[PDB]
């Protein structure tokens, strides 16, 4: 089976700049290499076929080159609608194989997150569970670290996080982290805190609340 | 070879124009028998393996 | 004009079977291979196999050949994929896609997959269909404040969220769902607003969970 | 081909091992019909086009 | 012995046919293609065609296919080439040569032609077999220490002629020239020898001309 | 059909020297190019096969190489028995095709010919024809010019020449030039002469005879 390796995994560029995406095959696939674009909640869209051939309705700024083992997709000048994920796919042989994808994101200045903490609601507590939420709003780059602390004890394995897609207007990311505890466990402690580490910050930022003082 | 080459086939062609025929059995990359004829002008055509006229064209070459 | 229309979302228990359809319209059905490709949440593309609309013979990825069947119905220009012995790892959006045109003249120069179906989400889990509980996200007690709603313990995906019936869009961030250890999903939706507006303007998150026919309006 | 590839042939082989068969008609650089079988292991073997068992092997693939 | 033995020289008129044989010995006959290649006098090599010792099917150069047949006899391991509608341009030495070994496993890597027959001369002409006239070559009348003598071997057909001096006892300083094909269609050659001028009138010099095609033997005292 | 072109047509070298022979094919013949040696009165002999592969019993000094449609036969150090004609032959496709050959000749010092003239014999004259022979004995290089003169009138179109192969002992050539006249034309003239030009001579050498003295 063929393995397709794409590079880089993330490309950070500004609109108007040239984008160069790489696809390398483990063995020759002749010129039967195709490029696809994928946006959130949509099926992949074919951009270029048979290494360099044009596809109906695709803008002229997309072009492809390469042969056998090494392939390139070029976007001559990025438009805002081009910031998406790109996959290469081979069909020289079956099974078809796709690369792991390259995410093309907008490069902007570093922006520290604004941090907010939310205690569990009275309604949820009555039901036996306490969810504590920490929000990291409008930051860049995407990399951020959240550490939950309950009466200075570091929490691990009892939280889940999610990150939004890059905002179209300000090129930032936001992240939510949820700490889940039982009502009995939650009632046994006082200080609930979320410590945030990001490139935009000189040192970690902590937002906290004292249980019952809400 | 590396996948099925024949999406569609012909019932039969002019046997006098055929230079060679490849008969491919089902394999790891194609689940059906494929028959590809190469004509004396270098054109390639997919033929129906189940067609009686295709089987008779092969026989006439095999006995030539 | 050309389209590939797939059947609706499916929810299955491990060990069960699923059959997804893909109806083709607006083009010569016999001129294109139809492939099945899946994508697990947040992952890449994986080829399941394909089928010839002419012969009706299918080709399978060896990973699935023992538990997958692909068929075609000439009368309705519909192709099907039946995946059996389902496991949680089969949770994915399944797409059908066409590759062609090809005729009886073979070539070693191929087209890419230029037309794709809208996808069919198939969720494989021991969980049963359940609507969410919606909790407010509000500060314990400075010109900007954040508010939101925690959409907890629903199954399967998806959930949609708006604020003030779509009138409030600026500063809203609706997060991707997380799959909890319980096998139920949870997501949060937040909005940043002027702190002076708290106590004057109302903020309500509108949650729609079509799989369980649930609609919730949560004032925060 | 640019010349005959088959000085000698086999009267047949195991039909279960055959991946594909090329049947080449006489042409400007080879005056006889040549039959070359490609086995599932990638080995190639020349077969006698006049052999009844060779014609029956092709038939079994064509009907598979 | 490992060998290819061909049939003897042939002489033909234009329009006639010739059949040359090539008997193989000492190796597995069915393991090698046998080719026919010709060489016109003083020219290069030209492929006529070949034959499979197994199937007995031949492959011809398109230049000759309409007037050439190649066959094989399994029982005597002999291959034949019959060339018809002969023309003067077919005058050449015809060789058979083997290429192999090959089996039932095809390859696109070939051997060269490693064993060749001794060749068969085929002369095609409107001329008829004729023995030569042998004339002496002697000076008109000698202050130099070396003198030259010889014999002019004129108007014979076909090739070859052999010449010796004093029944092979005189070899040093002999030059027997290659024959020239005259405008007449007959061949001619000279054979010369340089000797001490003092030996003229004491020592005898005789040229011995043998023309096997016409069964002619001539001794000429010079 | 393939065309094989050999270069140079003649190679003049001393024993002990390296010989480099070229063969060029009009189109790809893969590596199915073989080299042969041919000596007078013998069949060709295979030296190297499949561009570079050794042939049983062939001396080590013969080797072959190639790149694309270009092939080379090298004789590392010439032995006296190596002076012969060499042909390349292809069998990638039918018809087989051979190159035109390269003649490898022995280079030796310049040697002037000794020249002799022979009148026609009494025996031949009685039969109606007169052949006059001019012999150029043991010379090097092969190039020589022979001009016939009958009563100082230069002759053209009535003579033929023949040249021997290089001599085994001294590496020279010998040449005969024969002037053919009818008995009637021969009897109409007195002085018969052959004039020889060769590199070994300071100026042309003339040998002659008068009819009234034979
Ligand atoms: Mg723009």
């Amino acid at each position: 089976e063929i393995v397709l390796t794409q590079s880089p995994a993330t490309l950070s560029l500004s609109p108007g700049e040239r984008a160069t995406l790489s696809c390398r095959a483990s063995q020759s696939i002749s010129n039967n290499l195709h490029w696809y674009q994928q946006k959130p909640g949509q099926a992949p869209r074919l951009l270029i076929y048979y290494t360099s051939r044009s596809v109906s309705g695709i803008p002229a700024r997309f072009s492809g080159s390469g042969s056998g083992t090494d392939f390139t997709l070029t976007i001559s000048s990025l438009e805002p609608e081009d910031f998406a994920v790109y996959y290469c796919g081979q069909n020289n042989e079956w099974p078809e194989v796709f690369g792991g994808g390259t995410k093309v994101e907008i490069k902007r200045t570093v922006a520290a997150p604004s941090v907010f903490i939310f205690p569990p609601s009275d309604e949820q507590l009555k039901s036996g569970t306490a969810s504590v939420v920490c929000l990291l709003n409008n930051f860049y780059p995407r990399e951020a670290k959240v550490q939950w602390k309950v009466d200075n004890a570091l929490q691990s394995g009892n939280s889940q996080e999610s990150v939004t897609e890059q905002d179209s207007k300000d090129s930032t990311y936001s992240l939510s982290s949820t700490l889940t505890l039982s009502k009995a466990d939650y009632e046994k402690h006082k200080v609930y805190a979320c410590e945030v580490t990001h490139q935009g910050l000189s040192s970690p930022v902590t937002k906290s609340f004292n249980r019952g003082e809400c | 070879e590396l996948r099925c080459q024949c999406l569609q086939t012909l019932q039969g062609i002019h046997p006098k124009n055929i230079q060679s025929v490849i008969v491919k059995a089902p394999g790891p990359h194609c689940a059906e028998t494929e028959v590809i004829a190469t004509l004396k002008n270098g054109q390639k055509a997919c033929l129906n393996p189940a067609s009686p006229m295709v089987q008779k064209i092969i026989e006439k070459i095999l006995n030539k | 004009q050309v389209q590939l229309v797939q059947s609706g979302a499916e929810v299955k228990k491990p060990g069960a079977s699923v059959k997804v359809s893909c109806k083709a319209s607006g083009y010569e059905f016999t001129s294109y291979w139809i492939h099945w490709v899946r994508q697990a949440p947040g992952q890449g593309l994986e080829w399941m196999g394909n089928i010839s609309p002419n012969s009706g013979s299918a080709n399978y990825n060896e990973k699935f050949k023992s538990r997958v069947t692909m068929t075609r119905d000439t009368s309705t220009s519909t192709v099907y994929m039946e995946l059996s012995s389902l496991r949680s790892e089969d949770t994915a959006v399944y797409y059908c896609a066409r590759e062609g045109p090809y005729s009886y003249y073979p070539s070693r120069e191929y087209y890419g997959s230029d037309l794709w179906g809208q996808g069919t989400l198939v969720t494989v889990s021991s969980a049963s269909t359940k609507g969410p509980s919606v909790f407010p996200l509000a500060p314990c007690s400075e010109s900007t404040a954040a508010l939101g709603c925690l959409v907890k313990d629903y199954f399967p995906e998806p959930v949609t969220v708006s604020w003030n019936s779509g009138a409030l869009t600026s500063g809203v961030h609706t997060f991707p769902a997380v799959l909890q250890s319980s096998g139920l999903y949870s997501l949060s939706s937040v909005v940043t607003v002027p702190s002076s507006s708290l106590g004057t303007k109302t903020y309500t998150c509108n949650v729609d969970h079509k799989p369980s026919n649930t609609k919730v309006d949560k004032r925060v």
